[PDB]
RNA sequence: UUUUUGAAAGAUUUUUUGUAUAAAAUUUUAGGAAUAGUUAAUAAUAAUUUAUAAUUUUGAUUAGAUUGUUUUGUUAAUGC
């Protein structure tokens, strides 16, 4: 890209020059934690909440915000759905993917997703747990996927979630992982209320990148 | 948005149309795009008056108690079939008869030969549900010469308005995948004698003089007294 | 509004609408002299 | 049931995620309350950052204020070491000995081909600054992190004599950096953070001991008072402690 | 489904014009910047020629585009005098850099200012590359996509006509132009080009191919267009602005008008805008082939 | 109608309004719906130019630990059909899936058979499409399929394409698009250089046409009850393609 | 988009609607009825302010006399006058540049002003609406044609910038010897 | 005219259910035992049950349980066609089937006729394969039907089945049977296995 | 047309069909109990046309 | 009691972006005092995390009257 490529070019030239004094840290401003707007927003790594019109020094990014696209079984109240669940982890540049996945395990707040040991991938081909992030070329942009130990089975219908829209929830399902809490029979408050997507939302067939109808 | 008519104009509210955008207009309402709807009410209006004096049998009229004279059950078959062909034939009643489920045969709803409209659906597959007359009917669409480059699902198969003139050439068996029709500019060159295009992207036919003399008459250019 | 011509396609039905929007090709031709004298405007 | 509904502790909107992505396409769930944590809640002491080349080369000469004998910093550091050990037998091989104690007010990459001649002119610039100065009293209070947690040190507080001391050390930084084109780490114009490193992870332990000292070992002292002490000597020393414990005294200045 | 969509994570409809595929003028090292200098100087030499003569730079507007104007040779002397200037003021290092960006500007400089053949262009660029390659190591340098684009454009300038003179329906051509020879050259060079694996094609190259096909009167250009461009390039109405000049040449209005209607269907299908030149192309002799070129509201508003 | 900026509304620990994740499933015809129009461009590719990994000589041989380390995303064409090691093969005759390959076959040698292979690990699936016969493409001498010895040999060449992936995976990690390099047909230009060069005479002008165009059959306006003005209705001229202000050819 | 719609007062879409150049005016006794012409949005709250954009003028529907000028022997001047005060330049900025919908009574007025062409609904009942046909429409354009080189200009200087810095008097901005 | 607002979201796109306002209110504790009784009334279950949080269309699983426990009538299967009719009304009339009848499974039913009763049975299976499951009869079904109505000695049925032949599923009727059931010939076809008419 | 909707209590003449709810909306309370299973021998007696036509074969 | 284009204005051949919840000033009643899902930090934590927490006489919490900050009346006029 006309930015990633070029900022890498210059980030590299900067150390292709030894006649360079260092940065004047009092004059290399950080970012402000207090600003105008309303939220505690996070901008980029190179960006300041204020105006800093300078072209500050292109510095190496020590910890990468790595984004791992899990698979969370959601419950619109009309079936279970497959939807994108990125967990953007701030991870260093020197780490082995083994420790990276240990890291994501500690990082998630939905343990719907770290029940069983999983692995990483980029455009398919797995990454080994003995080499590190630059050992393949992981930036914050590496369009990574994540693959569970039961990903090759979700076309199947054995471990597929037994939903009360189309399936029989026995009593033993009423003491197992999602269903003890999912809230089958509506309380006076419908206690844990979930989403709801129509049975006729997308049309007669489901969601695809290409035009079917 | 993407393509409204004449651009974006506002001398009226109606100058855009009954919808401004061939797209949806919400990203949370996917269905509300603009398809070429064909009447659902009136073309699902199956004349019950053909099906009156027939003493029908129900799927719970299976009892010997309810079994009718096979002559009257023949009245029931002819009645139910005339009852479904009242407005027309669904494609699933069209191409259950033609051999090989009509794969390859170029269908057309009645309008698709009338006017500047010139289109067919060089159908490419048909799959039937348990109940027939419903299912998924895919087809290489063909407008004014040009085909899709993959078999699309065919809209309004499951509405009764269809026709087809089965030519034996297009009888495509259950073993050979439908070879897609050629388009008249790309896959086959153009000849000015075999096919001649009905209307181009600019074309609009001269005024039907019965419509000009109806409009004159009403708007009072043609005197109209009883 | 979108006019309801008495020569529209009357949905012979008791539940929705006794008259639908479906022109006789005179309308789609009359509607022409309608929506071009506005685009001249 | 015991607080706000949508707390502003968790009110966060990250803008390195594209637009619309969290709306209708994808979820970015993470833990943002550690990337939005403050140097006061971690320990990042913004050390003067050396550029590429000066970062590639190891510290050869370093200016340091010498600790006197019979200190308070020494004794409180001794009890800190007792508690480091009684806490963990793990962490003894990371602590700096008590005798290697100094006060770092600058590191400098000196070439040996022009070694002693440059050391002499540097000595001129050091004595010509610290001649009129009085003996210096400083404050040690609360530790911090060099190398992103690699180094743990008892910074001298800016609350007693950092003003005078930093006029001095930025003068001698300017002199050693722009006058005699020696390599102090940073810019000729920056002010190197004077520091008292008390423990460190060295490249020879990175492999086994990590790249970040365990903030549990020391964090009880991250904001402890280590003492106010007086000192009289600024010494340029060559980086060889094994001489007699304290690094090779390549020059002294009494105050 | 009706066409190949230009998707985010991957384009599909090819490029309409070829990029120089490089870094910025700012990112160059001092040496390469020297070549960059002459490249920019030549850019403005061509630009002053275009501004000084607007009739002798637009392709095919009059026979003045065919007669080489006075006061171009002298400027070409100054061009090659800067050229040998860099060639001399840099030696071995002049090899180990990228001179394609200036290569193309020399090509276009001599190509527009003077009026050669496209064979002269390929000969000349090969002279350039052998000249630069005999410097240090036994090698040579493959012209890249832009450099080839200059070749094609020389071919398209080569096969050009003075078509709609005030009423002339003719196609006035150059005095003694032979398209057998020309298209022989073109097919040869394009075989060379498409043999090059690193040369990614783009619609700028394809369109000069196509209007070569048309100016050569081959009656095969539209066939080229369909197999090669129409379906898979985010193409533009200049393809068709050229191709109609091939469609008009048939013997029967029956084929002329129908191929045109098919082209316009392509237009509507592949999301192309009939340019004013397209519509006036048609309208010029629409009184013969009766192909309506105006939407109805456009026609009504023009009349009113 | 454009795209808004950020989710400011909901707790992102419960993904709410998110258009669901497309997963191409090998069991059902959607797998082939997506991977089917892709093969045809890689076919035009390997018929125009030489690209390395397409025309292998045999399967890849890798231990079952590293199979998923190189293969996922591996797609190549062998001289004849032969199951790679560690796989099982399942033919498919479903017409609703086969229907797509129409545009494949009507541009290249017609498709003979189609299989889905699954590894004994269950986790690497190879859609394997075996083609048959003389190609429709003027495959170039410096192609990759030209080295596949198919256009060299006479009719009855049964070469076969393989595309490996992990299953249940979205149409993103199907690295079949990265070969969308478009290269034209120069065989078309190859007429004007050999022995047809003196045979073909080109005409540059147009001939004197004294005859106007023969008009189409007279227009009979429609007689069904029309939907209405396809301008005002937002319906593309054929519900297929066109511009909603280029409302040609909808009944009038 | 509301559960129980407001029945006499729905517009087309949305809660704050597009800007519209309305010409309201309070209904009291006809003698005391004059019209607050003003920009504003479609979907307002009950009063005329909360989506009031920019007061645009006032109209007197009651034709008044020349009691500000003397008694001319000039007919068209002695005729009653109907008066209105526009905000011509903020109308141009709203209508032209922000594109606010021009309602039909306000348009009926500004038509009489000379800003906007006489509206759709000033229908001369006494003449029929037109009859479009492609043969005659194209036969005319054939007959009388205007050129690209005369149309592109007007397109530019009528929808895009029109201050032609006269090439000759761009000389006044190209400095002289002390910096030339 | 959208019910999008008046009723909850997931009940967007609910048509052909009557008065959905009950499921909107199905959580409120009185309506809760109201539907506890409606479900026990519809039966099929043993322990208490109501349709789940946000379902108006009853579960597909419970609908299948009742649709299969509802006892198929004709407890008197004697003739081949009564057994075949119980099996066919378990195959193509069990809840949510994906198989649609075969002309080759109409043939067997049609060839189990002893009496006019079975004539009516297989005739109604013809009705369904003709009009319910939208199938194509074989080339030679008119014979399998002509003989099947002779097996009860019916001629009026076959003459009506020839006179109105477009709407039955019989597209190929050779002129021999037309001439036969009129009398234009007094014989329809020579079985060539034994080279004898009839 | 509007007469149809006017029976409904869409409080706004809405062209929507809000079904007016009764208090006794289900059979379990409106007094209707289950279906009476007719005797399978009562529905397994031959029909009369079929009997008169069963007796016309011996002739 | 405060908030946006993503609806719409709204124009093209496609994927197109960073502007929002926050506040700040003013608050009544004769006899005037205690109030409470609590304050801050961690937190996309803690129905049992940490703590010398927060509101108040600069008039708090309870209760009472009361629609909150360009519209009048009087007066030469601060006012009322």
């Amino acid at each position: 890209g006309q930015y990633e490529r070029e900022a890498f070019e210059a980030r590299r030239r900067l150390e292709e020059s030894k006649n360079y004094p260092g940065p004047i840290r009092s004059a290399t401003p950080g970012d402000t934690r207090f600003y105008a707007g309303s939220l505690e927003s996070i901008l980029q790594d190179n960006d300041r909440h204020y105006w800093r019109a300078v072209i500050d020094d292109p510095q190496v990014q020590y910890v990468i915000p790595l984004r791992i696209r899990f698979k969370l079984f959601t419950w619109v109240t009309t079936g279970w759905e497959q939807r994108l669940h990125i967990v953007q982890t701030m991870a260093p540049r020197d780490i082995t993917i083994a420790r990276l996945i240990e890291l994501v395990t500690i990082e998630n707040q939905s343990p719907y997703l770290c029940s069983s040991t999983f692995t990483l991938a980029v455009d398919g081909k797995e990454l080994d747990p003995d080499k590190s992030l630059s050992d393949y070329g992981i930036t914050e942009h590496s369009r990574i996927d994540a693959i569970e130990k039961l990903d090759h089975l979700l076309h199947k219908d054995s471990e597929r979630p037994l939903d009360w829209t189309v399936d029989e929830m026995t009593t033993e399902c009423l003491k197992r992982s999602p269903y003890k809490e999912m809230g089958m029979q509506p309380q006076p408050n419908l206690a844990p209320r979930y989403e709801a997507r129509p049975k006729g939302y997308f049309g007669r067939n489901n969601y695809s990148g290409m035009k079917q109808e | 948005r993407r393509d409204a008519l004449n651009g974006g104009s506002s001398m009226t509210l109606g100058s855009k149309g009954m919808k401004l955008s061939p797209d949806p207009h919400r990203r949370r309402m996917p269905w509300t795009a603009a398809k070429e709807y064909v009447p659902g009410v009136v073309l699902n209006a199956k004349e019950k008056m053909v099906l009156d004096g027939v003493k029908l049998v129900d799927v719970e009229c299976v009892d010997r108690a309810s079994q009718v004279d096979p002559l009257e059950a023949l009245r029931a078959t002819v009645a139910t079939y005339e009852y479904n062909t009242s407005t027309g034939k669904n494609i699933f009643q069209l191409a259950s008869q033609v051999e090989f489920d009509g794969r390859g045969q170029r269908f057309y709803r009645k309008e698709w030969q009338e006017g500047t409209y010139d289109k067919y659906v060089t159908l490419s597959a048909i799959d039937f549900n348990r109940d027939g007359n419903k299912g998924t009917a895919y087809g290489y669409v063909t407008f004014h010469g040009e085909t899709t480059t993959r078999p699309v699902q065919i809209d309004f198969a499951d509405v009764p308005g269809w026709h087809m003139e089965f030519r034996v050439e297009r009888a495509v068996p259950f073993n050979a995948i439908v070879p897609p029709p050629p388009s008249i500019g790309t896959d086959v060159p153009v000849d000015p004698r075999s096919y001649r295009l009905r209307a181009y992207p600019f074309y609009d036919a001269p005024n039907p003089p019965e419509f000009v003399e109806r409009l004159l008459k009403d708007r009072g250019v043609i005197p109209d007294s009883p | 509004r979108q006019l309801r011509p008495y020569y529209n396609l009357p949905s012979k039905s008791d539940h929705g609408r006794k008259m639908t929007g479906f022109l006789t090709p005179y309308r789609h031709w009359m509607w022409k002299q309608n929506e071009l004298w506005r685009n001249v405007h | 049931e015991r607080g706000l509904y949508f707390p502003i502790n968790h009110r966060i909107v990250d803008r390195r995620i594209a637009s619309g992505v969290t709306v209708e396409e994808a979820d970015v769930q993470s833990r943002y309350r550690r990337e939005l944590r403050t140097s006061f809640a971690t320990g990042e002491t913004r050390q003067t950052i050396p550029p590429a080349w000066s970062a590639c080369e190891r510290p050869t000469h370093f200016l340091s204020l010498r600790l006197p004998v019979r200190n308070v910093l020494r004794t409180r550091v001794n009890e800190m070491h007792n508690q480091i050990l009684f806490s963990h037998q793990q962490h003894a091989p990371l602590l700096v000995p008590l005798e290697k104690l100094h006060i770092t007010l600058g590191v400098m990459a000196i070439s040996e081909r022009e070694e002693t001649e440059r050391l002499a002119s540097i000595y001129d610039c050091v004595s010509e600054v610290f001649s009129v100065i009085h003996p210096l009293q400083l404050r040690f209070r609360g530790l911090g992190t060099f190398g992103f947690g690699r180094v743990l040190f008892i910074r001298v507080v800016p609350e007693a004599d950092f003003g005078i001391l930093e006029t001095a050390v930025s003068k001698i930084r300017r002199r050693v950096g722009g006058e005699l084109k020696v390599d102090m780490k940073g810019n000729p114009h920056d002010s190197y953070v004077p520091h008292v490193t008390i423990a460190k992870i060295r490249s020879k332990q990175q492999t086994q001991f990590g790249s970040k000292i365990p903030i549990s070992m020391w964090v009880e002292y991250q904001h402890h008072d280590f003492g106010d002490v007086t000192f009289s000597q600024v010494d340029i020393c060559s980086m060889r402690g094994s001489k007699d414990g304290y690094y090779h005294t390549e020059g002294s200045v009494h105050l | 489904p009706w066409r190949v969509g230009n998707n985010g994570r991957a384009m599909a409809l090819g490029p309409s014009l070829t990029t120089e595929d490089e870094m910025q003028s700012r990112f160059f090292s001092n040496d390469q910047f020297l070549v960059h200098m002459l490249k920019e100087i030549l850019r403005i030499v061509l630009q002053e020629h275009r501004r000084r003569h607007p009739e002798a730079c637009s392709r095919g507007e009059g026979e003045a585009f065919f007669d080489q104007v006075v006061d171009a040779r002298e400027t070409l002397n100054f061009c090659n005098e800067l050229i040998e200037r860099l060639f001399a003021v840099l030696g071995q290092k002049m090899h180990g850099l990228n001179t394609s960006s200036l290569l193309s500007v020399i090509l276009e400089l001599y190509r527009v200012m003077g009026k050669e053949t496209g064979m002269a262009l390929l000969r000349r660029a090969n002279q350039f590359l052998e000249r630069k390659a005999a410097l240090e190591d036994g090698a040579k340098e493959s012209l890249t996509a832009p450099n080839y684009l200059q070749v094609l454009m020389g071919f398209a300038d080569e096969s050009a006509y003075v078509y709609d003179s005030k009423r002339k329906g003719l196609c006035r051509y150059r005095s003694g132009f032979d398209p057998r020879t020309t298209m022989q050259q073109l097919a040869a060079t394009v075989q060379e080009i498409a043999g090059n694996p690193h040369v990614t094609w783009a619609a700028d190259m394809h369109l000069q191919v196509v209007c070569t096909m048309v100016g050569c009167g081959t009656m095969k250009a539209n066939d080229y267009f369909v197999r090669n461009v129409l379906r898979q390039f985010c193409w533009d109405s200049r393809f068709l602005e050229a191709l109609y000049m091939e469609y008009r040449r048939h013997d029967d209005v029956d084929m002329w008008a129908e191929l045109t209607k098919r082209a316009l269907v392509w237009t509507a299908r592949y999301n192309v805008n009939a340019s004013e030149r397209l519509k006036r192309l048609i309208e010029d002799d629409y009184d013969t082939i009766q192909v309506h070129t105006r939407t109805f509201r456009e026609l009504a508003v023009f009349q009113f | 109608a454009k795209r808004f900026r950020y989710n400011t509304k909901y707790p992102s620990l419960v993904s709410y309004n998110k258009l669901p994740w497309e997963i191409l499933n090998h069991e059902t015809p959607e797998f082939h719906m997506h991977v089917a129009p892709h093969y045809e461009q890689i076919m035009t590719l390997a018929a125009s130019t030489h690209v390395p990994h397409i025309v292998g000589k045999k399967h890849l041989e890798m231990p079952p630990e590293h199979r998923l380390r190189l293969l996922p995303g591996m797609f190549y064409m062998l001289d004849g059909d032969s199951i790679p090691e560690g796989f099982t093969a399942n033919r498919v005759l479903d017409p609703t899936a086969l229907q797509y390959y129409g545009r494949l076959e009507s541009l290249v040698a017609p498709v003979q058979a189609v299989r889905m292979l699954i590894s004994d690990d269950l986790r690497i699936v190879c859609n394997s499409v075996t083609l048959q016969g003389p190609l429709q493409l003027p495959v170039a001498s410096y192609a990759s399929l030209a080295s596949l010895e198919v256009v060299t040999n006479k009719a009855s060449a049964s070469f076969t394409l393989f595309h490996f992936v992990r299953p249940n995976r979205p149409p993103s990690e199907l690295q079949l698009e990265k070969y969308y390099i478009h290269a034209p047909r120069a065989m078309a230009l190859a007429e004007f250089n050999s022995t047809s060069n003196t045979s073909w005479e080109p005409k540059l002008q147009a001939p004197k046409r004294s005859k106007r165009v023969t008009p189409l059959p007279a227009y009979r306006p429609p007689q069904s009850y029309l939907m209405g003005l396809a301008e005002r209705l937002a319906v593309v001229p054929g519900s297929s393609f066109g511009r909603r202000s280029l409302m040609w050819g909808h009944w009038f | 988009a509301r559960a129980i719609i407001k029945r006499r007062t729905p517009q087309l879409w949305g809660a704050p609607g597009a800007p519209i150049i309305r010409m309201r005016g309070h209904h009291v006794v006809w003698k005391f009825q004059s019209y607050d012409l003003f920009v504003e949005h479609t979907h307002k709250r009950r009063n005329s302010d909360a989506r009031l954009l920019h007061y645009l003028g006032k109209h007197c529907p009651h034709p008044q006399k020349s009691l500000w000028s003397p008694d001319t022997p000039v007919a068209q001047d002695r005729h009653l006058f109907m008066l209105t005060t526009v905000d011509v330049d903020a109308f141009k900025y709203w209508f032209g540049v922000k594109r606010c919908r021009l309602s039909m009574r306000p348009w009926a007025l500004l038509a009489k002003a000379g800003l906007l062409p006489p509206s759709l609904r000033q229908n001369s009942k006494i003449m029929p609406k037109p009859i479009f046909d492609k043969e005659q429409l194209m036969r005319y354009y054939l007959a009388n044609r205007k050129e690209e080189a005369t149309i592109e200009r007007e397109d530019y200087l009528n929808y895009k910038n029109s201050l032609v810095k006269s090439e000759e008097e761009r000389a006044a901005e190209r400095p002289v010897a002390p910096y030339l | 005219a959208s019910l999008r607002y008046r009723r909850p979201y997931w009940m967007l796109f609910l048509k052909d259910v009557d008065n959905w306002k009950i499921y909107t209110v199905i959580q409120q504790p009185d309506h809760q035992r109201t539907e506890m009784l409606y479900q026990a009334w519809l039966g099929g279950l043993d322990r208490p049950y109501t349709r789940p949080k946000c379902m108006a269309n009853q579960p597909l699983w419970l609908s299948k349980k009742r649709h299969i426990l509802r006892k198929d009538r004709l407890d008197g299967p004697e003739t081949p066609l009564e057994k075949y009719v119980l099996e066919w009304h378990k195959r193509f009339h069990s809840f949510q089937g994906t198989e649609r009848p075969t002309v080759d499974d109409l043939h067997t039913a049609l060839d189990l006729v002893e009496r006019p009763l079975d004539l009516s049975y297989a005739f109604q299976l013809l009705n369904q394969c003709r009009n319910v499951n939208n199938i194509r009869f074989a080339k030679d079904t008119f014979l399998v039907f002509l003989e099947a109505c002779l097996r009860v000695d019916r001629k009026d049925c076959a003459l009506y089945a020839t006179e109105n032949a477009e709407a039955l599923g019989f597209w190929h009727i050779e002129e021999d049977y037309r001439r036969y059931l009129r009398g234009e010939q007094s014989w329809y076809r020579l079985s060539p296995l034994d080279n004898m008419y009839y | 047309e509007w007469l149809y909707y006017k029976q409904f209590k869409t409080i706004d003449f809405s062209y929507r069909v809000i079904p007016e709810l009764p208090e006794k909306y289900r059979p379990h309370q409106n007094g209707i109990d289950q279906a009476p299973l007719p005797d399978y021998r009562e529905i397994n007696k031959m029909p009369e046309w079929a009997r008169k036509e069963e007796e016309r074969l011996k002739e």
